[PDB]
């Protein structure tokens, strides 16, 4: 057993995190309270709930997890909550002003004042740790603080933990429910600065999930908390790995190994299904057949683009349910035999396959219906580049103007970092190019 | 040099000072540094009493300063609608033009002065006359958006 | 970010300030004695943007009052909820300025300054965490406009991490046929373009407009024309004062409002307009972008939003919002900049204002707005040509050259709006 800190900044990543924290209790069979009947060894253990969870002597298991704001409106809402009592109160913390949707006050302004707290408290919960093996950060880009606190998070990081392996869960922006015109801005900022320090990264772009929320769950006008539920389902079914007992992704450098090939094209692109709304009660079930050719449909993905249009380089399924092995083995054999699946010449053309067969939990006043099967798909497909084209025009569209730049420059920002910034982008849509 | 104090009475609007001068032969048509006379003085700064007094004893209506302001384009500029009429009853120019190519009427279109633009379009104000631009006082009004000031120069 | 601290300068700025404080007041349930007497929760969950808690659960504004002319102190004390205010936050002169920008700024202004500063500090060192400012003020008379620009000016030296907002009335000879007026502007705008993070451009002209042509009045008051300014104020000030699913505060809507450090000159808009004493979301969204709800005299039409922010007020469908919203922006296309991708933002707060149901407000950042500057310039040109009545500025103090930057600096701005009218994304 090697432990995992999850560290959650700002609006995004805390209620992202709030909803993922209240799903893992109810696969574990945690209360509230922190209280597990079916943990026979109390004051610790080396069982895999135990990557996430710590344990006290009274039988208390707390998440191994840190809650980081810039204002204190979102974080007072765990504070006191239905979980309020299983946080660390030390691990909720807050400033007093906000970052105002601005990178440079995230990073180099505000964030200052309380980079140094936050280090002293996660260092607390490391020495916690007896194999340490790093960390998983959830953060808007469009955010002040989810952009640039992070990205100062990120680089201390790697100075204090060289050899911890470091996971994203990134909210990506869209029109529909965005904050700031300045979202394209702070996602290019943080993207350049965070690269060489992120490992893996899974970008939720907010345009897939409402439109899933849409069509669907028969939500008419998804919340934050419509969406966040379902990126909780999807969150839960990538980390289970980690969680559980298994034979893939089993740890931190695993996911590396498998998904990314290269260190600089390391977003896979995530897929899930099936999504059906709770009040189809009496649905029929879906067999392993079906949920596996929904991985291959667009309107799936938790990013908008289209796999038919690049190449693979990796590709994992990970079913939760009632999964027969030869099933799998005879739906992707099937999946072969589609001319629209191209791997690069360069990466064996396999499929790797995991299977927990519990079923995925529903969360008591979430929008999904039980399933007994479900997959996520994890590919590492160069048809990603099409969302950071998309973000890098919106980008080009302002800086073209200066549009806006003078806020980033009077909160102790150099004109040139934007320049630095969009080059490397563009050379990361190089990188996908010269793949394929 | 009594016409230095004649410029300094009629822009105070010190009437008694200005009788007094007057009767000592001092020049009603004495000019300052930039080609101000009492009557611009007067006029400029709304004293009707003045104004008479100096029309009845030679001033000249028409005098114009170094940038060929009329006493009637001060007073249109400023909105002294009695002087206006006071000037244009003894023989005001009502089409003067300036060394910007501006009328009286041009002034009090862009001041909104429209009971002044009124009394100027009665007296035979010029509605063609442009300024160094090109520009009418019908122009003024459309380009600023002035419906009832459009509605005026259109009656 | 909560706290602002409000300021309200000369007869114009201490008259629209007083409207404000009764109909926020009414809408958060306080009396005129300071109590709560409302039902809803929700208008007390940001009281304190505005108010300060005081002994025996009394809420006291966070205003300071000042003026050179001590009569002003009078008609507020004498208004309904004249005794709300705290007595230790009336500065006031004893003679006035007469309308004369010099006196405001540099000779009786430049004496009283440092006392309302006093003011100010006891104030802003009473707030947890401080936002910034707001002023209420006309640009046309001397004291709002000559002594609140070097108010705005010394608090900026002392405080230039807060944001600087102001209500900024701006003259028409519509309403105030005073020809030093365009003098007193320019000189105004000529700091307000340096000194203020965002300003709010409330026109007499348009005001005026807006009841004659609009609400029939034949003879428009300062009472007519103050009720669209606190409609107005109450509107552009909701997300500030109530929670809504946004966390709303000044620095916020001045980075998302303003691409370029000058161009935070923004032209606000109301519907519906109703009189003293006297509708579906579709026709909301329609008036809210015509000419005619504008409170400064721009047609918007003439030129090009570079950013909108909308508040909707009431009861209605949040789809319909979005489906409305979504439909100007597309049948009006070539009146929003191609180069600022999605440039407008909508909220939606349940508490409509004091006799309506529905109500929606509009802040523009226009390219138009370019047309009440150059009015103005025009005005301010006509004068300063003849050199009339420039004793009465030189006489205290004030340089002839001031005038010629302040004329040069509205010019440039006028240059600014019409350059990025005319930009393309290609
Ligand atoms: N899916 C999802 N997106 C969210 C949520 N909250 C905010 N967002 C998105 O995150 C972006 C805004 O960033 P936030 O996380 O709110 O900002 P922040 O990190 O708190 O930063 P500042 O408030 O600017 O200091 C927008 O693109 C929002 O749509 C949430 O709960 N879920
Ligand atoms: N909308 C509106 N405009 C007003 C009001 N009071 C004055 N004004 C305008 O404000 C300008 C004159 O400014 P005032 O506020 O009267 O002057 P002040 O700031 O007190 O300055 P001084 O009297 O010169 O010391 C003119 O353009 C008036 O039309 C009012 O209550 N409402
Ligand atoms: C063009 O993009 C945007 C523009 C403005 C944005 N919001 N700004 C606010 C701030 C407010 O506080 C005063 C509001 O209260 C009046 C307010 O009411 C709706 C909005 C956010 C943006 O993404
Ligand atoms: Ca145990
Ligand atoms: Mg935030
Ligand atoms: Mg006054």
């Amino acid at each position: 057993m090697r432990e995992c800190i999850s560290i959650h900044v700002g609006q995004a990543g805390v209620q992202i995190g709030n909803a993922c924290w209240e799903l893992y209790c109810l696969e574990h069979g945690i209360q509230p309270d922190g209280q597990m009947p079916s943990d026979k060894t109390i004051g610790g253990g080396d069982d895999s709930f135990n990557t996430f969870f710590s344990e006290t002597g009274a039988g208390k298991h707390v998440p191994r997890a840190v809650f980081v704001d810039l204002e204190p409106t979102v974080i007072d809402e765990v504070r006191t909550g239905t979980y309020r009592q299983l946080f660390h109160p030390e691990q909720l913390i807050t400033g007093k002003e906000d970052a105002a949707n601005n990178y440079a006050r995230g990073h180099y302004t505000i964030g200052k004042e309380i980079i140094d707290l936050v280090l002293d408290r996660i260092r607390k919960l490391a020495d916690q740790c007896t194999g340490l093996q790093g960390f998983l950060v959830f953060h808007s880009f469009g955010g002040g603080t989810g952009s640039g606190f992070t990205s100062l998070l990120m680089e201390r990081l790697s100075v204090d933990y060289g050899k911890k392996s470091k996971l994203e869960f990134s909210i990506y922006p869209a029109p529909q429910v965005s904050t700031a015109v300045v979202e394209p801005y702070n996602s290019i900022l943080t993207t350049h600065t965070t690269l060489e320090h992120s490992d893996c990264a899974f970008m939720v772009d907010n345009e897939a999930i409402y439109d899933i929320c849409r069509r669907n769950l028969d939500i008419e006008r998804p919340t934050y908390t419509n969406l966040n539920r379902l990126i909780s389902q999807i969150v839960s079914s990538i980390t289970a790995s980690l969680r559980f007992d298994g034979a893939l992704n089993v740890d931190l450098t695993e996911f590396q190994t498998n998904l990314v090939p290269y260190p600089r094209i390391h977003f896979p692109l995530a897929t899930y299904a099936p999504v059906i709304s709770a009040e189809k009660a009496y649905h029929e079930q879906l067999s392993v057949a079906e949920i596996t050719n929904a991985c291959f449909e667009p309107a799936n993905q938790m990013v908008k683009c289209d796999p038919r249009h690049g190449k693979y380089m990796a590709c994992c399924l990970l079913y939760r349910g009632d999964v027969v092995p030869k099933d799998v083995n005879a739906a992707i054999a099937t999946i072969k035999t589609k001319r629209s699946i191209q791997f690069v010449d360069w990466c064996p053309t396999g499929f790797k396959v995991g299977i927990n067969y519990q079923p995925p939990t529903v969360v008591p006043g979430g929008d999904l219906a039980k399933v007994q099967r479900a997959v996520c798909m994890l590919s590492n497909t160069t048809a990603i580049a099409e969302a950071w084209a998309r973000l890098d025009h919106k980008f080009d569209l302002m800086y073209a103007k200066r549009a806006f730049v003078h806020w980033y420059v009077g909160e102790g920002m150099e004109e040139g970092e934007f320049s630095e910034a969009r080059e490397d982008m563009a050379a990361l849509e190089k990188d996908y190019e010269e793949v394929g | 040099d009594l016409g230095k104090k004649l410029l300094e009475a009629a822009r105070a609007g010190q009437d008694d000072e200005v009788r007094i001068l007057m009767a000592n032969g001092a020049d009603v048509n004495a000019t300052d540094a930039s080609g101000l006379t009492p009557l611009h003085l007067a006029a400029t700064y709304g004293h009707l009493e003045i104004v008479e007094v100096l029309l009845k004893h030679g001033a000249d209506v028409n005098a114009i300063d170094i940038m060929g302001s009329t006493p009637l384009h001060l007073a249109a500029l400023i909105g002294h609608l009695e002087i206006v009429e006071v000037l244009l009853k003894h023989g005001a120019d009502v089409n003067a033009v300036d060394t910007w190519g501006d009328t009286p009427l041009h002034l009090a279109a862009i001041m909104g002065h429209l009971e002044i633009v009124e009394v100027l379009l009665k007296h035979g104000a010029d509605v063609n006359a442009q300024d160094k631009f090109g520009k009418t006082a019908f122009d003024i009004s459309i380009d600023n958006g002035n419906e009832d000031l459009a509605e005026i120069l259109q009656k | 970010m909560r706290e602002i601290v409000h300021i309200q300068a000369g007869q114009c700025g201490n008259q629209i300030g007083a409207k404000f404080w009764e109909v926020i007041s009414d809408e958060h349930g306080i009396d005129p004695t300071g109590s709560y007497h409302g039902d809803s929760d929700l208008q007390l969950e940001r009281i304190n943007v505005y108010y300060n808690e005081a002994t025996g659960n009394k809420y006291v504004p966070r205003a300071i009052l000042v003026d050179l002319e001590p009569g002003t102190m009078d008609s507020v004390r004498s208004g309904p909820f004249g005794q709300i205010f705290r007595p230790d936050n009336f500065v006031f002169g004893q003679s006035g300025a007469g309308n004369n920008w010099a006196k405001g700024h540099y000779t009786e202004g430049a004496e009283l300054v440092d006392s309302v500063l006093d003011v100010v500090r006891k104030e802003s060192e009473s707030c947890d965490c401080l936002q910034g400012f707001q002023l209420t003020h006309s640009l046309g008379g001397g004291t709002g406009s000559g002594m609140g620009t070097l108010l705005i000016s010394k608090i900026r030296e002392e405080y230039p991490d807060r944001i600087m907002n102001t209500f900024s009335v701006m003259p028409s000879p519509k309403v105030s046929d005073t020809v030093v007026e365009p003098y007193n502007a320019t000189l105004s705008v000529h700091q307000l373009v340096e000194n203020t993070d965002e300003t709010y451009c409330i026109d007499n002209e348009a005001l005026y407009d807006i009841c004659f042509r609009t609400l029939k009045l034949t003879t428009p008051t300062y009472g007519d024309l103050n009720h669209l300014v606190s409609a107005t104020m109450s509107g552009v000030t909701t997300c500030l004062r109530f929670p809504g699913q946004l966390n709303a505060d000044l620095r916020k809507l001045a980075v998302n409002m303003v691409p370029f450090p000058r161009l935070h000159f923004f032209m606000p808009g109301f519907a519906p307009l109703t009189s003293r004493g006297s509708l579906t979301v579709p026709e909301l969204t329609q008036q809210m972008f015509d000419s005619k709800n504008m409170m400064a005299a721009c047609d918007p039409r003439h030129g090009r939003y570079l950013t909108v922010a909308a508040i909707f007020r009431g009861r209605m469908s949040m789809k319909e919002v979005d489906e409305q919203m979504l439909n100007v922006q597309n049948k009006n296309s070539s009146y929003f900049v191609e180069w600022i991708p999605n440039n407008v933002k909508t909220a939606v707060c349940d508490i409509p204002p004091r006799g309506l149901k529905m109500s929606a407000t509009f802040i523009g950042n226009s390219t138009a707005i370019q047309e009440l500057f150059k009015r103005i310039s025009e005005q301010f040109t006509a004068m300063f040509r003849r050199k009339a009545f420039l004793h009465w500025y030189t006489g205290e103090g004030m340089d002839e050259m001031e005038f010629t930057e302040a004329e040069s600096n509205m010019n440039d701005l006028v240059s600014e709006y019409q350059q990025y009218q005319d930009a393309t994304a290609d």
